């Protein structure tokens, strides 16, 4: 649900 | 001349009897007609309010455990929802997902109750969060409900006005994410990656809605939800089909027809396919899992064999399952009639009028921030009320005109407190309940009063043609 | 033969005076039922629209009174509220001490109608701040109404949409403070410190509630306020007990059932103790004064012989009792009986729809700002408007793109008049007013429909009965 | 003794028929009761939803014109209109005389839908620009409408909540002006110069009032509106005179009370005065044109000979006749009557519970604008959402904790993109509909009912006192 | 309906 | 109502  | 009689004496009998049989007709149909009245003295009860963060995780909670090394499982889970191609990619690439395969971690991430209500007063007293009950939501992770019916028996409001109601300053802790980490939008999902609160006013002891019921109020700004209570009594057998029942799910909960037809259609959907929603309210039966969990999803990260290759497809057989179940119920309301269920014999709703204001002024918000800290934080240096705090205690203690600086320092600490802080008011309007009662459109009553007039002469009369047939 | 036929009339004579007499029961419960139609012929009368500042105190005013040497009695009043120890310190460090315990100077520290509408705008034509009545309201200080029902008869709306509507460009005067000033957080006040204007829209000619009924608009924002209107007429003795009085308080206000509650509340207050509270609506009864007035705070403060000790306990009497009065009728709706009083025949409430968007674009910022100016201010260069009027100024005649310093100026520019000022329309969605006529649920014609046939017969029977008994 | 018995059965009969005389009397007089039922059961059909851009001309459209050649025509009608004195300074220093006087370059001005809406989803399912039709509205320019009942027949909600419903990520394309240029405010209008989206929720069928029937929504939000569905149905004749018909304006509407009052007024202003309003709904009636048309405008700035001297009045004889018909029908209800019209035998109509959120969060800006590029925009790096995106993704790809820099670029990315960017969700709060009917008062089932009882008697006794009177 |  |  989040990317870097 | 008595054939005369006789005939007009028939037409008569007859015309009379065809009205009586019209008269216990109509009652026979036993009709219902909603009457609305204002009353003006019957004690009100406050509604149960449901508090959820829009945003369910906490950005802070996530970087602690970064800093620390408790957080493998998400990176692994990361790792894992961005190598292998999934279907939903939308509903996996979300934090729903999170919830579901890994279920701890994501209580671990969610907000605690504690850094999102600051201050609470009730009815001019003080309350704190054991006023709250906690309770989990799927995309509205942790969501806290004041009055839920549980802690106390019930609250009445004896006060209109928003001194007499619920204020709730909240700080939905709104914090800047990692260095290099952005999260990804969910397009599949109309309420989510939005800053605020979400508010549930629902009847006391009905469970909550935050997604179905639910209004989103932001940051920034002190909202003033006014409430004018409805109470719609229907009637039982056998006028109506209503009953003052209790709703299962997780805890008893007070009858609604919609929570019920969530609760059904969770029901439908553990049985159809062998797994449960995480948007449906939850049921706890073993062992039904959450649609959407890939069971052995460790164990296809770690690439311990390699038959899994780099952006491989997962089935996900319960979440299409799931999917599929959920769309044949939302495009078709055939289903409604078979979990049946039915409308609570006493209803409580409430129609509310949500009007925000620009809060808290620049004038007021050093000694809000004071009061804040001596209440809430001894710790956490690296905290927007600390930095904000700092700004304005150098603002008000110098040691004219606030200077270039000065109103640089004043707009961003105002900027912090208003991304971070926001006052609820919930309160009753007015005292004066608007009740929609049932009522018997013919009552028995009503019959006898139709009918005896007529009825009384009419017996004795037919014992007269008897008489006069027969003998 | 005979015996059958008396015992037939006697038995239908008794069924039918039973049934007569259980209708003429029905009509002597004189019950009423609440008829809802729309009609969409009827005149709609305008509201009566109290805008408030949210804010009561100016800082403009205050600094102004520093800059000067009139402001000693204020300097007085914080040096003696801050000294000694009171009881419920949170009021007494409110603003609303300081208009009880010194009214004249918290008048002069208030906000004034000119410095608060800038542009007003009723039915397509031009209206002036001398079609607003002032009125005084504790924490709300100065409180406008338009259409007040004093100045002219009343107003009427005969065509809907906010264009024919009253418009109101106000600029809430939110002034940056003092250099080394900052406010007290009042936190058991849910309504305060907040940046905006308190509307409420109620009945013409009634007094208005602007904390138990107003509803708060942000600055920086056009607000609609769509209006639908509700016409509720009630029945009079002897079905009910409604009158078309008119409530007394300070001036004669059209009868509403909870002004009149508060007016009772406040003389109850009166009676109880021997002050009166601010939070209620004013009575002007001497020689009664506010409760929470320390009437020798001058006295105490000025330090003249050395018995009041450094924060020393100041009693306040009259202050506890006012709060436990309060506290006893907050919590009980048992009073509510005692003084009375009764719902208004007729009365008029307006579902209100708001709905807010961003105002003014950027755009049209500075063709605002010349037009204010050019109105209202000719004076105080040290001004938002002027400051902000000056970057615009200098952005369309520099003498492309935005430069970077030029969207500086611009974004500057928007900060300031989106956060000194708002729009707020006011109107009625549709003219059709929602009237719910209270109707006599058993209506005496209906009670001549329905006995009229039984009785012509069965009175001429009875006098049968009477000849053949004993004659 | 047969004298009593005459008298009795005399004044009986005169009983009788005159209760039956005053109850055929009462169903005379058609009378109609709504009766209102929450019908829990009945599918809900889902409303058509207008969007307008608040700002109805492009700032960006506007710089493109000027800095090609095709905005001459722009740049004669601004030196015409503000060279030349015209009366109603203000309507021709506005934006709907601009459209009015040359509508081609107005409509090249205007918004774009694919410049407008920016993400559509309805019932889940994704929709694109083709679902909403483009329609035309003075001071509102485009108005898109999603379900208006042309492209499909009809659109149905089978579930709740903001899932099953609209969502709408807008951008209202908020542009900055040319350097050197600023638009002028309109002060005679009470709903422009404001930055946000107009939308209408309006029967299906329906047409839109974007005026009179929007409500206005912010940049930068989530706006969720909760719709409650309200079916009224009347009764046609002889209880009343609704009709199934349909309006024609442009294109045939479903019959609404307020379109079809707006449809005569438009037809008695095409009467009384040659031209047409651009306020109210067009009509396209040759050779009429819109009311505030200089024809020769374009030679009058032009000044070929010169007998037009600078600042010299204008006539606008069509603008002031128009003036004086808007005012007459806006002050006086009376047109009601004769335009006649009826209200719609079934109408639905929404309460709408707007609730607000802080969106998009900072955390998924990037990932919100990575889709909005990838599928609307191959151009224009000249553009917010371009410079948005490019601060973003530095912060997300540097190649601990946000550095003042890191934290203005993420700032100035959050301020673009809620300056520019709104979420609107339109649902249904609940299926349940709310049903007012229309039921006649006395029924003439009823009548029979209440007559024939006595009737079937007194018919007969009436040919009994044929027979005893003359033979 | 716009300066310059 | 305001300190320094
Ligand atoms: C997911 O984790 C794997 C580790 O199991 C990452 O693969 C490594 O990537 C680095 C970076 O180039 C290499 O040096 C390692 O040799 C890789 N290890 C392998 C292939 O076993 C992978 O990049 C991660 N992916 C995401 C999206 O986080
Ligand atoms: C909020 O919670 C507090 C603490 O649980 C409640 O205070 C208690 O109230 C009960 C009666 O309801 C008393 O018997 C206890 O002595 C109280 N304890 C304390 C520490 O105050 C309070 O009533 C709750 N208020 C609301 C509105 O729910
Ligand atoms: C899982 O592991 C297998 C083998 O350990 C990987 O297959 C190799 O992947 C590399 C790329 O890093 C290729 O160069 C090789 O040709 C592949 N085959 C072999 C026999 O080494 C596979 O890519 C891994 N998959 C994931 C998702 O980690
Ligand atoms: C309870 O009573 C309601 C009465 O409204 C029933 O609702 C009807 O159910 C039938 C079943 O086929 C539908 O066809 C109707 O449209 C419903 N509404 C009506 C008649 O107004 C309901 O079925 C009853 N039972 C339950 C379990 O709710
Ligand atoms: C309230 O006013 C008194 C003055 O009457 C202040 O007392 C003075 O404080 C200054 C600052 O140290 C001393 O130099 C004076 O000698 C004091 N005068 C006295 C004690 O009579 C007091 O500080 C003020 N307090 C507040 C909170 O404003
Ligand atoms: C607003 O106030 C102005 C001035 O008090 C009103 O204008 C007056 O209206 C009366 C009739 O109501 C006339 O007799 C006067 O000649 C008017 N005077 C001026 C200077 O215009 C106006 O009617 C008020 N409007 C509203 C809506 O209250
Ligand atoms: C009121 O005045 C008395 C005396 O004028 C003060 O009492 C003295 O306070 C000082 C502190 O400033 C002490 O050092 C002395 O010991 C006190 N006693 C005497 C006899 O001087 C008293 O503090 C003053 N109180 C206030 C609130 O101003
Ligand atoms: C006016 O009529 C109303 C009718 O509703 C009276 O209201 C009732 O008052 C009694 C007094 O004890 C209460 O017990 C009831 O609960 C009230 N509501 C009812 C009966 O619906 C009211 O008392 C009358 N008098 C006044 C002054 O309002
Ligand atoms: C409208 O356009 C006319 C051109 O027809 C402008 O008049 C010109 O103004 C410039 C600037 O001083 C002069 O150099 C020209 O000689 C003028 N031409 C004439 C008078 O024919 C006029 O200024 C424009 N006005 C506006 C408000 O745009
Ligand atoms: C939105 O518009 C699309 C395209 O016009 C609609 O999709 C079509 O729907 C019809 C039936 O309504 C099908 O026969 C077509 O095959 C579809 N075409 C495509 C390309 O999908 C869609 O139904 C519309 N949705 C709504 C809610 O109006
Ligand atoms: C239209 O043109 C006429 C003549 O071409 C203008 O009249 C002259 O205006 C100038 C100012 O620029 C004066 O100095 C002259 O005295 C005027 N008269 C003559 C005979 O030249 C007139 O001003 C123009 N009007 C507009 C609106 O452009
Ligand atoms: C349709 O029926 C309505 C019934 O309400 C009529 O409305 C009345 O019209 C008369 C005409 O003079 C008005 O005086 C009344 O005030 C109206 N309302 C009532 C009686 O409640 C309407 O005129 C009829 N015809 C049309 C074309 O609407
Ligand atoms: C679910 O699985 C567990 C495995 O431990 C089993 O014991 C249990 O019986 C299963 N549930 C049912 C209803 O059989
Ligand atoms: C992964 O596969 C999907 C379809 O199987 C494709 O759309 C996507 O571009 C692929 N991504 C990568 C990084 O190979
Ligand atoms: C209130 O006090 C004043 C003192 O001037 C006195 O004259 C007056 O009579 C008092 N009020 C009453 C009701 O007695
Ligand atoms: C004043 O006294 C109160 C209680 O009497 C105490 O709480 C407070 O800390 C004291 N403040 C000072 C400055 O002495
Ligand atoms: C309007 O003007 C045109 C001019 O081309 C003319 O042909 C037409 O007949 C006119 N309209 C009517 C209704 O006569
Ligand atoms: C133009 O004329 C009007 C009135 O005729 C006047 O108010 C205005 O000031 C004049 N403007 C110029 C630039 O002459």
């Amino acid at each position: 649900f989040m990317r870097f | 001349r008595k054939v005369i009689w006789a005939l007009m004496v028939i037409i008569g009998f007859t015309a009379a009897t065809l009205q009586l049989s019209l008269l216990v007709r109509k009652y026979l149909q036993f009709q219902v007609v909603e009457l609305s009245e204002i009353k003006d003295s019957m004690p009100v009860e406050y509604p149960s309010v449901t508090i959820c963060n829009i945003e369910p995780i906490s950005l802070r909670k996530i970087r602690k455990a970064y800093n620390k090394n408790e957080s493998q499982n998400l990176k692994d889970w990361l790792n894992f929802t961005q190598t292998f191609h999934f279907k939903d990619m939308s509903f996996m690439n979300s934090i729903r997902a999170f919830y579901e395969n890994l279920g701890s971690d994501a209580k671990k991430i969610s907000h605690d109750l504690r850094d999102l209500l600051i201050h609470c007063r009730f009815n001019r007293e003080e309350c704190t969060t054991e006023n709250f009950t906690s309770s989990f939501d799927g995309n509205y992770f942790n969501c806290f409900t004041f009055n839920g019916g549980q802690l106390r028996d019930q609250l009445q409001m004896h006060a209109t006005g928003p001194e007499n109601g619920l204020s709730l300053i909240i700080s939905i802790e709104k914090d800047e994410p990692l260095p290099g980490t952005y999260g990804v939008y969910n397009f599949e999902n109309n309420i989510l990656h939005s800053a605020g609160v979400r508010v549930v006013v629902h009847a006391p002891g009905s469970m909550p809605s935050p997604v179905d019921h639910g209004f989103d109020i932001p940051p920034g700004y002190s909202s003033s939800v006014g409430l004018k209570a409805l109470l719609h009594t229907r009637l039982s057998e056998p006028y109506g089909n209503c009953t003052e029942d209790s709703l299962e799910g997780i805890q008893t909960y007070r009858n609604t027809f919609f929570a019920c037809l969530q609760l059904c259609k969770q029901r439908r959907l553990i049985r159809e396919c062998k797994c449960k929603s995480s948007a449906l309210p939850d049921l706890s039966v073993e062992n039904i899992t959450f649609c959407g969990v890939i069971p052995d999803w460790k164990d296809i990260r770690r690439n311990v064999t390699g038959e899994y290759k780099m952006n491989q497809t997962i089935p996900t057989i319960s979440l299409a399952c799931e999917a599929r179940v959920q769309k044949q119920l939302n495009n078709d309301r055939s289903y409604e009639t078979e979990c049946g269920c039915y409308q609570p014999c006493s209803e409580t709703s409430y129609l509310k009028s949500v009007s925000l204001s620009y809060w808290p002024l620049e004038f007021y918000q050093l000694s809000a921030l004071e009061r804040f800290f001596s209440q809430k934080n001894p710790t956490d240096q690296q905290h927007f009320m600390k930095i904000a705090q700092d700004f304005l205690s150098r603002l008000a203690h110098p040691q004219t005109s606030y200077s270039l600086s000065e109103k640089e320092m004043a707009k961003e600490a105002s900027d912090l407190i208003r991304q971070n802080l926001l006052r609820l008011n919930i309160y009753l309007e007015d005292l004066s309940v608007v009740e929609y009662r049932q009522l018997p459109a013919y009552g028995l009553a009503d019959l006898f009063a139709d009918i005896g007039g007529t009825l009384g002469l009419w017996m004795g009369i037919s014992v007269l043609t008897i008489m006069e047939l027969m003998e």
